[PDB]
């Protein structure tokens, strides 16, 4: 495929800062009462809402690679207080 | 982070995420409210509901159980009150005897309707098997089974 | 022993089958691994 180029663009018939928001879309509106039911011209065929959640856990993993680094080193003695100065400066 | 863990585990099938914060009422002390904040499935646009199938369940009822069932916005409609409607039909033919006629599935979705299809079942096929057991000193019985009674 | 005991707890919330049958058409249940990153240079798509 021919790729695309990723260079800010001038002009366009809004000011800049808006976007062309009376654009038509191919989507449907529903009424709030369904009467003597037939069937959609446009219809939703994607109906689920995705919201898979996924959290981001860097804390967690400089905990381990802390942990595994004065492992390495053969000073556990030290683990509790590097880690509990690493979860102060956390705060 | 117990009660996030529970409450995801327990209606995962309804909510899957909860967020959990705190507060404090008031400055100078350690009170503080906690908040749960719970964002259901949803499911995009459902208008209306439809019951298709039951042969054996009259008209009279099927009416007043769609009627029941309705929402009030159409945009945003969770997936619970799907639930809610083979709640019904299933505890129906469960009051009236009858263990295999059940909902289904839901074939609308696409024309905005929620269309339950009802399946009733029907004996086709009756089978007899004959065994004995025999006597040892073990725990589990083990058999002989035959074609045809003696 | 407690690595183990982890490894059902993952198979419990990852591949669970009651979200499995029901994913096509009322749920979104995909299989990921943890997130890496929250923000990507706009032109990470041209690898597609």
């Amino acid at each position: 495929k021919p790729l695309q180029r990723y260079i800010p663009q001038n002009g366009g018939f809004t000011w800049p800062g808006d976007y062309l928001r009376l654009e038509i879309v191919e989507m449907p509106k529903l009424k709030s009462i369904n009467i003597k039911k037939t069937s959609l011209k446009q219809k939703i065929n994607v109906q689920p809402v995705g919201i898979m959640p996924r959290k981001y856990l860097i804390e967690k993993h400089n905990i381990k690679v802390l942990k595994k680094k004065l492992s390495q080193a053969y000073s556990t003695q030290q683990l509790t207080k590097v880690v509990q100065e690493y979860k102060n400066l956390i705060q | 982070l117990d009660d996030r863990r529970k409450l995801e585990i327990q209606y995962e099938d309804y909510i899957a995420e909860v967020e959990i914060r705190t507060e404090y009422v008031d400055g100078k002390s350690n009170h503080q409210r906690v908040v749960y904040k719970f964002t259901p499935h949803q499911f995009r646009g459902i208008n209306a509901i439809d019951i298709k199938g039951a042969a054996l369940m009259p008209a009279s009822e099927v009416e007043r159980i769609c009627n029941e069932c309705l929402p009030k916005q159409p945009y945003m409609v969770d997936i619970a009150v799907m639930d809610k409607v083979r709640n019904r039909i299933e505890q129906w033919y469960q009051s009236r005897g009858l263990p295999f006629c059940y909902v289904g599935f839901f074939d609308g979705m696409d024309d905005g309707i929620l269309r339950a299809n009802v399946t009733e079942a029907k004996i086709d096929n009756v089978s007899v098997r004959f065994v004995r057991p025999k006597l040892t000193g073990d725990s589990e019985l083990e058999y002989s089974v035959y074609d045809e009674g003696k | 022993n407690q690595i183990k005991t982890k490894k059902l707890v993952a198979r419990r919330i990852k591949k669970r089958y009651k979200l499995l049958k029901q994913m096509p058409n009322q749920l979104m249940y995909s299989p990921t691994g943890p997130l890496l990153t929250e923000v990507l240079p706009s032109h990470y798509i041209s690898v597609f």
